[PDB]
């Protein structure tokens, strides 16, 4: 969903 | 001497992974951002759920607060920042700019700017009360992965999966510093310390470093945590005792004392990697949160 959470 | 941090609460409502969590610098609120493009408040001391402020149209990576605790603003893979005012909800500025994901976002001290990071390979500057960029600065060759103001603003760090943590002159846009160690792995996370001397920097290499700047050397590392994929928060905790936290990608909270480097405290209840954490600024209250798999944040308190 987001950049950060996809890593 | 080691913290006692317990777990006092734990904050569902997100839908998707949490992304960060900030907590308001009058200590009243928690911010949390969230991959399901929503920002939510919450009590600091209780827990208890405040509001949700939406508009964003994809995922937000990040959120941060302006010094009077008025306003917020967030990054998002919409490749836009928002500017909200917290007690209408109202979005008051959107920023748009960056050609690439936003990734993170800050204010300086004296809130009258915006530093933000991209996945577009720059660092921007904007003008709050007008929602202008004011600066593009061609930091790096990678996606930024954090960016912060020093004490008085004057100087802006930026790390990046590069592997380079640099020092920017606000005003001039001149980079001053090209901060990296003995290995290049890409840097996760990066921002002053509290008294503006030292720079907490994050390396997908499992490590945490505390770096001066002025001498621009390694002073103290950080290790025993697993963060080697995902742009895993730190912080300072100064209301107690004086440690280092971070999340880990082993789902645990791990609390460092500064100066020895010894972890002093693991904290446990999470059910997927812990992305992010914030530490109260007049409480010894530690808050986390975690990714797709647990979608929680946890308020934990210490008799440090």
């Amino acid at each position: 969903g987001c950049a950060r959470s996809e890593g | 001497v080691k913290p006692n941090y317990a777990l006092k609460f734990t904050l569902a409502g997100h839908t998707k992974a949490v992304s960060s969590v900030k907590f308001s610098p009058n200590g009243e609120w928690l911010a949390s951002s969230s991959a399901d493009k929503l920002i939510k408040i919450w009590g600091a001391y209780d827990g208890k759920f405040e509001k949700t402020i939406s508009g964003h149209k994809l995922g937000i990576s990040d959120v941060a607060w302006s010094s009077d605790s008025n306003l917020l603003v967030s990054a998002s893979d919409d490749k836009t920042l928002k500017i909200w005012d917290v007690s209408s909800g109202k979005c008051l500025k959107t920023l748009k700019g960056h050609s690439n994901y936003v990734f993170c976002c800050n204010f300086n001290p004296q809130s009258n700017l915006i530093v933000s990071g991209s996945f577009d390979e720059s660092v921007r500057i904007w003008d709050v009360k007008t929602g202008k960029c004011l600066k593009t600065l061609p930091a790096h060759s990678d996606p930024v992965s954090a960016v912060h103001f020093n004490r008085d603003g004057s100087l802006i760090v930026s790390s990046s999966y590069d592997g380079l943590c640099r020092i920017w002159d606000t005003a001039s846009g001149q980079c001053l510093k090209t901060l990296i160690d003995d290995d290049n792995p890409p840097v996760s996370f990066v921002k002053f310390s509290p008294n503006g001397k030292y720079i907490l920097a994050a390396t997908l290499d499992n490590t945490l470093k505390l770096w001066d700047y002025s001498k621009g050397k390694c002073l103290k590392t950080y290790t025993g945590h697993k963060n080697e994929k995902y742009c895993i928060f730190a912080n300072f905790s100064v209301t107690g005792g004086k440690w280092i936290v971070s999340g880990s990608e082993d789902n645990l909270v791990y609390i460092w004392n500064l100066q020895t480097k010894e972890i002093v405290q693991k904290l446990q209840g999470h059910t997927d990697v812990v992305i992010s954490t914030a530490c109260h600024p007049t409480e010894n209250i530690i808050a986390s949160a975690a990714l797709e798999n647990d979608k929680t944040i946890k308020l934990w308190k210490s008799d440090c």
